[PDB]
């Protein structure tokens, strides 16, 4: 006997779903606290997170030419030296000035520095972003040289 | 009552209460971080495991294909007849060789592709 | 259950059935932010949208490109130089 | 092939028996024998 | 089902069930070759008694004597109430 | 030594106390409150408490939905009936033909619409 | 022609055909696993997915 009169199958689907909840619920009440919690909220956390910042924001690889350049990081923990080829993601209106405060952490940065990519110089007023797309498309490798000639 | 006279040793502390509440000796942040060491470095038996299952799998594809090579570049390099009487017998034992690897790869498959349930 | 020849298909899934919910989340994102995008085009622009395009900074001020527009100080008879 | 296998063998040890009616495991639903007492 | 040309018989039957309890017990049992006994750090209640043969002679007589009762309602896991009384005691 | 240990011991059973504490206090503000009702419980039993209360059963990886199905064997006289028997009798043999037309079908449909590729014009 | 050279198509030509003759088999044959089962013990398969 399949279905019953005077019930509706939305209300199968809400009874069905107020099971599963519940289900859940218990067993997740029922488990180890050691690993419930990782397992449930932190990993799936930072997947999502992750996941969802290289499917929605634009990354760059940035370098910068010599040593002497290289910005002062030995305050900042987890982090007490600067690598060249560093993944660094922005948003759309990021523009020039901004990208080097960001790399030489709102600090006095070296004078007449400048970004290139492929070998083309960018103009400080100007978006990133577009920039790329102009100069290397789909290949944001930026490069932080001295520009005095 | 008949569970009163245990209840009554049941009276707390505000610290007691907060310290519950907060799950110090009950959450172990500590075990859950060793937790999460121990499953991520669980992860090197499925590299393992795709390495012998690959090595078993193309086994055969190489008694087939690179030994092959090589009595090829013996037949294109042998002329006469002494020689290629003798050689005769070197091929069929590749014949032998290849069958002997795929009865190893084909035990190693039924192996590792045998699942209880 | 599993076994060492299914090391492949346990990898994977475990990596990526749980970048499902991320993926459907930045799918809906994306439609959300389309959705935007056409009501501003509805309502209406100085300059127009590229709707698949990543970034539109045009203005009155700005090219399509993210610079300034060049002969844009004064006034034109035929109203915008766009 | 299996079940072609099992259905051939079936026949060779099931079609010439005179003792297997049906399954033994079901012969308690047989009729009862009139010759029996 | 295997290709036998019966598999309804006595040796098939006890072949599957000797062969279920085996399976169960390779995946659910402690052991040297353990698959599923992995992680533990809150153990059951039959891996914990089975572990700490001192638990469960006071955790049975407790049961015994607080809810006058036969072993065999035994319930799975104990109350924190009871084993607070076990502690004090 | 003798001292040291039982002191030791004494500053043990101190930290007992106080994790007792701390565990009722847990206990009685968290998960008494939390604490599922049961509606929604896990629908089994172990194996193992099973085998203890002898009811276990092991076999029939398979099943038979309809009465009809299951009382085949035992019927003896009737396992399909007439209706039954003609319609089984049009499977005696797999259809060659039938396997041939879906397979050309799926294979035009796969080819023609679901693999194309561009192919350079001189 | 220059956006319209890659929209020239040509179907693909294999045809998935192939006569099945079991009554010359009366042997079982192995068969892989592709896909492990995760409609039984699901709560527990990150956990004994690496044993074996
Ligand atoms: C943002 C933070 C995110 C963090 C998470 C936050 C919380 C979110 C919710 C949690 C989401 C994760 C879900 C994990 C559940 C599975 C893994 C697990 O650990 O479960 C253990 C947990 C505890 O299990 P246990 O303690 O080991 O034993 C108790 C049994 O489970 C007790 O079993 P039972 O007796 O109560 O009932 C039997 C049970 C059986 O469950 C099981 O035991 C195993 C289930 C199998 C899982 C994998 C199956 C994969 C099958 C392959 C699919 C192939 C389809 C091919 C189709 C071809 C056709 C063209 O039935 C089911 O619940 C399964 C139904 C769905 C199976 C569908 C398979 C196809 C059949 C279709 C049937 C018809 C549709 C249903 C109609 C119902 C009426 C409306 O399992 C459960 O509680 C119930 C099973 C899970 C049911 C699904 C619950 C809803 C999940 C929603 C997912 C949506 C996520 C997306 C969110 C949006 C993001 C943007
Ligand atoms: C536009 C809308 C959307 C599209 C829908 C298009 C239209 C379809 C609508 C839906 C279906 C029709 C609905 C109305 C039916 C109304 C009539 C009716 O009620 O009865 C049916 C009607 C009459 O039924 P009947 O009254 O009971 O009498 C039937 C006859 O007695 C005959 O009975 P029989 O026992 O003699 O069976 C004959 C059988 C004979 O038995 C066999 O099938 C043996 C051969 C099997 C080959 C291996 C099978 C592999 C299956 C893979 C399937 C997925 C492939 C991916 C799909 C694209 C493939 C390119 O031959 C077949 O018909 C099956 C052909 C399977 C396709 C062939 C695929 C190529 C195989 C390649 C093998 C060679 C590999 C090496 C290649 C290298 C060559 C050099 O006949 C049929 O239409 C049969 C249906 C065929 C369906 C396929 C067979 C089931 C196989 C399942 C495979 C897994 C599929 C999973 C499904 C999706 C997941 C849930
Ligand atoms: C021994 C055996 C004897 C055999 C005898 C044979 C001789 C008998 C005569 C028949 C000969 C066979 C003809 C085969 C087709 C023509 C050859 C071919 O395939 O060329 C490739 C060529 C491929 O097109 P393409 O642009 O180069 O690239 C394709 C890519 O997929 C493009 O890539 P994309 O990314 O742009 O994707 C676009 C795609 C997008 O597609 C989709 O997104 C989804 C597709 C729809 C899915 C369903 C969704 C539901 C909505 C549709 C509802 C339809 C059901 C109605 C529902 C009503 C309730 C609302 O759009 C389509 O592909 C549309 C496909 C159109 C299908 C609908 C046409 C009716 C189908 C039924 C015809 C039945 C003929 C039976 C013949 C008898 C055989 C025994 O085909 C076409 O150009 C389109 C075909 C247009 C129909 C022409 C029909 C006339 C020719 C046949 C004459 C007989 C007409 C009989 C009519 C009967 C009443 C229906
Ligand atoms: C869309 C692509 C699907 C393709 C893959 C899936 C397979 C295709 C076949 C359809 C899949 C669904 C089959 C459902 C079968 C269950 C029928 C049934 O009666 O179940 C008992 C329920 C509960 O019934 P009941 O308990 O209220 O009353 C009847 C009681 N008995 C059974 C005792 C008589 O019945 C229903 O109400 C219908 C439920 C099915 C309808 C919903 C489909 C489920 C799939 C979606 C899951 C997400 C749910 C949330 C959706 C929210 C929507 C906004
Ligand atoms: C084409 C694709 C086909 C593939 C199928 C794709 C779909 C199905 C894929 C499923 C396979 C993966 C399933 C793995 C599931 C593992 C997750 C898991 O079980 O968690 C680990 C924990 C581990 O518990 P455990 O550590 O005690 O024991 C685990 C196993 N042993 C004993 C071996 C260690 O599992 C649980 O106990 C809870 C699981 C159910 C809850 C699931 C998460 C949702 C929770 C929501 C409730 C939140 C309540 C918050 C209340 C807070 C206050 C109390
Ligand atoms: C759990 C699953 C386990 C799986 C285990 C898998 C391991 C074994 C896999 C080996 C597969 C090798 C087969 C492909 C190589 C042959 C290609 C071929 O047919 O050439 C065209 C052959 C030879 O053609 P030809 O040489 O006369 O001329 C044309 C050749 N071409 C087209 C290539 C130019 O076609 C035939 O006519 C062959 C007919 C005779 C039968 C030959 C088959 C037997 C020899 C191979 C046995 C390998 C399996 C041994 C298994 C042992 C297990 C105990
Ligand atoms: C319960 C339903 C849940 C369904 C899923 C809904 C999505 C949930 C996540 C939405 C995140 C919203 O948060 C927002 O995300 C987008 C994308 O990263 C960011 O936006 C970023 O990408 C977009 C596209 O260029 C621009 O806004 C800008 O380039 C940049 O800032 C915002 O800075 C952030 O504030
Ligand atoms: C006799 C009638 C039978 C009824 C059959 C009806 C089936 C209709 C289903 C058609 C679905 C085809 O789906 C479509 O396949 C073609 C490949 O050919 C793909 O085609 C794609 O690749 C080709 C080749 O690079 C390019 O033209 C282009 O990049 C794109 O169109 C489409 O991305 C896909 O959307």
């Amino acid at each position: 006997p399949l279905g019953v009169k005077g019930r509706s199958v939305f209300a199968g689907m809400r009874s069905f779903i107020g099971q599963r909840l519940g289900r859940l619920y218990d067993s997740f009440y029922y488990s180890q606290s050691s690993t419930k919690y990782v397992m449930v909220f932190l990993f799936p956390a930072g997947i999502f997170y992750t996941r969802f910042r290289a499917d929605t924001k634009l990354g760059y690889h940035v370098f910068i030419n010599e040593e002497k350049l290289y910005p002062d990081y030995s305050q900042n923990y987890f982090d007490t030296k600067w690598t060249n080829g560093r993944k660094v993601y922005l948003d759309d209106e990021t523009t020039v000035e901004q990208l080097k405060a960001q790399i030489y952490g709102g600090k006095a940065a070296p004078e007449n520095v400048k970004v290139a990519c492929r070998g083309r110089v960018f103009e400080d007023a100007d978006n990133v972003a577009m920039a790329v797309r102009a100069f290397c498309k789909r290949d944001p490798r930026l490069l932080l040289f001295q520009d005095n000639l | 009552r008949p569970g009163q006279g245990s209840n009554a040793q049941f009276q707390t502390s505000l610290a007691d209460k907060t310290r519950g509440l907060l799950g110090v000796g009950f959450l172990r942040p500590t075990k859950m971080a060793s937790f999460a060491a121990t499953f991520l470095l669980n992860f090197r038996f499925y590299f393992m495991y795709m390495a012998r299952t690959t090595f078993q799998a193309v086994r055969p594809l190489l008694a087939f294909s690179v030994f092959g090579e090589v009595m090829k570049l013996v037949l294109a390099t042998m002329s006469s007849g002494l020689f290629s009487f003798l050689f005769s017998f070197v091929l069929a034992f590749e014949v032998f060789y290849f069958f002997l690897q795929c009865y190893i790869s084909y035990t190693f498959l039924t192996m590792f592709f045998t699942v209880l349930f | 259950s599993t076994s060492p020849g299914l090391a492949f298909a346990n990898l994977t899934l475990l990596l990526d059935v749980p970048q499902l919910p991320a993926i459907w989340a930045v799918n809906a994102w994306r439609e959300l932010n389309g959705l935007f995008t056409e009501m501003k085009t509805l309502a209406g622009t100085s300059d127009l949208l590229y709707p698949s395009n990543r970034y539109n900074p045009q203005n009155e001020k700005t090219n399509r490109m993210g610079r300034p527009r060049k002969y844009n100080h004064g006034e034109w008879m035929f109203g915008n130089s766009y | 092939g299996k079940i072609h296998g099992a259905v051939w063998r079936m026949k060779h040890l099931f079609a010439t028996n005179f003792k297997m009616v049906g399954h033994p495991r079901y012969a308690y639903a047989l009729p009862k024998n009139p010759l029996l007492q | 089902q295997p290709g036998v040309v019966d598999p309804e018989a006595p040796q098939e039957v006890e072949a599957f069930k000797q062969a279920w309890h085996s399976r169960m017990g390779k995946f659910n049992d402690r052991s040297d070759t353990p698959m599923l006994y992995a992680y533990m750090n809150e153990l059951p209640s039959w891996e914990y008694y089975d572990l700490h043969r001192s638990a469960f002679l006071e955790h049975m007589t407790y049961f015994l004597v607080r809810t006058g009762g036969d072993f065999r309602f035994f319930p799975e896991m104990p109350p924190w109430q009871w084993l607070a009384h076990m502690e004090n005691l | 030594i003798q001292h040291w240990n039982k002191s030791y011991e004494k500053q043990v059973y101190s930290e007992s106390v106080a994790l007792n504490r701390t565990f009722q206090a847990r206990n009685q503000l968290v998960l008494d409150r939390l604490k599922p009702s049961g509606a929604y419980r896990l629908p089994a039993v172990d194996y193992k408490r099973q085998l203890s209360r002898g009811t276990l059963v092991e076999g029939a990886d398979f099943y038979l939905p309809t009465a009809q199905e299951q009382q085949r064997l035992a019927r003896h006289f009737e396992p399909y009936s007439e209706q039954e028997q003609e319609e089984r009798r049009k499977f005696r043999f797999q259809s060659i033909s039938v396997y041939l037309a879906v397979a050309l079908g799926a294979s035009f449909v796969h080819d023609y619409f679901y693999q194309r590729r561009p192919v350079a014009w001189c | 022609l220059l956006g319209h050279t890659t929209s020239v198509t040509m179907g693909n030509s294999d045809i998935f055909f192939l006569p099945k003759p079991s009554n010359l088999l009366k042997i079982a044959l192995p068969a892989f696993v592709f896909m492990p089962n995760l409609t039984i013990f699901t709560r527990a398969f990150p956990f004994y997915a690496h044993t074996s």
